[PDB]
């Protein structure tokens, strides 16, 4: 289902800031938000 | 009680600039010999169209005035305190005192009890008997205008016969319904004893007035067209001197 | 037939306060500093702050001079390089669906510039915050500042982050080794409601012309004058 995916996609971005990859993190935000704005 | 207005009340009706010539204009003017309320009271006293406002005082005893429809916090209203560095006129949300006044302690303003709101405050500004203060303010179109004029008097009660314009001092974009008002004064702490000091107030109306502009601009001369049928007739004949005859004025009906 | 037109009128706004402020807000927590009672000087818009980039969607800044306005609004924060794009009418994206919403009909101006050197930290700046959920798109001139956990799925979240439930905000975490479509850029929006807010021809003596003095207009040839006018 979209749940695990979303997830998971949310933790990449979650485990990128932490490991001082901020600049990836915002391009995975942006996924987020794409992928939420379909059905 | 009452006094007589003689010919005071009379102001420029516009920025508009006429030399040596009488000019006739309707407008909301002080009617001439009318019954000017006297005070030596801080009523709340009707608006009406307009205000005309004397002051023979020589301790300041007049500190402001206060414009509200409502006279509450309920509908914005104009008040104007004098501090002497800074009139402060403001055009705000204000709760007034059941007695506002500001208190003067031996001398030094002490106590400021005028209002206990000052809440959606559109607009604010600060601008800077021997002497007599004329001060006609009205409301009109959203414009709230004071017309002041000082004189050098030495009657010791009630109004001075004499002419003086009263030029505009003040205009200000208010934009809100003003029906009532009420003077401030500088009740001195002894209990309240105020110093001497007088203040009058005349209600304007739509009168008629034929204005003798002199050379400089200045309205030396006026003539209440309405007062009386020596008056009628200059006003008819647009002079302030009426030559020997016969002359129709006006149609008199039943 | 007049020779040429003269038109001549008078001779300020805190802008100095909401441009070149020390602090902005987050997008999230978008500022807006209501401008009154002030004369302004709209033609320097283009000089109002520095390498700004400013697009006015009414009328040009100078034609904002001649005009009046009741009120005018001063909206700003901070954004990603690229977002700055978002600040239009007509947008959709993270920041115009969830945080900083222009209507359609939106006629202002909308002036934004780098601020790495300002708002970027070593190790990151993790002040300024955008909403990445949002359960409906904002309504213009929406602002939203609530930070309720976002539940994604059909389990509660109880007031907790965890598996599909989401804090709502998110850090940009600024860098100065961001490109540039990821630094950090200050905006402002001005909006104009509808007038105590308001925004000169050389004169010409012994000609005819037509001239306009403050909405006056006539033709006539001007020359020096003994008349005494009163100051009003």
């Amino acid at each position: 289902d979209k749940l695990w995916i979303l997830q998971k996609i949310y933790e990449i971005m979650v485990r990128l800031d932490e490991e001082g990859h901020g600049e990836a993190s915002l391009m995975v935000s942006d996924l987020i938000y794409e992928f939420m704005k379909r059905d | 009680a009452y006094t007589n207005s003689f010919t005071r009340g009379v102001y420029y009706p516009d920025k508009v600039f006429r030399s040596s010539v009488l000019h006739s204009t309707q407008d909301l003017f002080l009617p001439f010999f009318s019954n000017v309320t006297w005070f030596h009271d801080n009523p709340v006293l009707p608006f009406n169209d307009g205000v005309y406002f004397a002051s023979t005082e020589k301790s300041n005893i007049i500190r402001g005035w206060i414009f509200g429809t409502t006279l509450d916090s309920k509908t914005q209203s104009l008040l104007i305190v004098n501090n002497a560095t800074n009139v402060v006129i403001k055009v705000c949300e204000f709760q007034f005192c059941n007695d506002p006044f500001l208190g003067v302690y031996y001398w030094m303003e002490s106590e400021f009890r005028v209002y206990s709101s000052a809440n959606n405050c559109t607009f604010e500004y600060v601008s800077q008997f021997k002497n007599l203060r004329e001060f006609v303010f009205k409301n009109i179109d959203g414009y709230f205008k004071i017309y002041s004029k000082h004189t050098p008097i030495n009657l010791v009660r009630d109004l001075p016969q004499g002419f003086s314009a009263l030029e505009p001092l003040v205009d200000l974009p208010i934009g809100i319904n003003i029906t009532r008002f009420q003077t401030l004064l500088a009740l001195h702490r002894s209990g309240w004893t105020a110093g001497a000091a007088a203040y009058y107030v005349g209600y304007l109306q739509p009168r008629t007035f034929l204005l003798k502009y002199n050379e400089n601009g200045t309205i030396t001369d006026a003539v209440d067209c309405a007062l009386d049928p020596l008056s009628e007739t200059k006003c008819t004949l647009k002079s302030f001197t009426v030559e020997k005859g016969i002359y129709q004025t006006s149609n008199f009906r039943v | 037939q007049p020779t040429e037109s003269i038109v001549r009128f008078p001779n300020l706004c805190p802008f100095d306060e909401v441009f070149n402020a020390t602090r902005f807000a987050s997008v999230y927590a978008w500022n807006r500093k209501r401008i009154s009672n002030c004369v302004a000087d709209y033609s320097v818009l283009y000089n109002f702050a520095p390498f700004s980039a400013f697009k006015c969607y009414g009328v040009s800044p100078t034609k904002l001079n001649d005009l009046c306005f009741t009120n005018v609004y001063a909206d700003s924060f901070v954004i990603r390089g690229n977002e700055v794009s978002q600040i239009a009418p007509g947008q959709t994206g993270n920041i115009a669906d969830y945080n900083y919403k222009l209507p359609d009909d939106f006629t202002g101006c909308v002036i934004a510039w780098n601020s790495n050197k300002l708002d970027s930290k070593v190790g990151g700046n993790y002040n300024y915050r955008y909403r990445l959920f949002r359960k409906s798109n904002l309504k213009p001139f929406e602002r939203d500042i609530s930070t309720e956990i976002y539940q994604a799925g059909n389990k509660p979240c109880n007031g907790v982050a965890g598996v599909n439930c989401y804090f709502p905000l998110q850090s940009y975490g600024f860098r100065p080794t961001y490109g540039v479509g990821h630094q950090p850029y200050r905006v402002v929006v001005l909006s104009f409601e509808l007038a105590t807010v308001c925004g000169s021809t050389n004169l010409v003596k012994n000609k005819c012309v037509n001239f306009n003095f403050n909405g006056l207009t006539g033709t006539g040839v001007l020359t020096e004058s003994n008349k005494k006018f009163l100051p009003f």
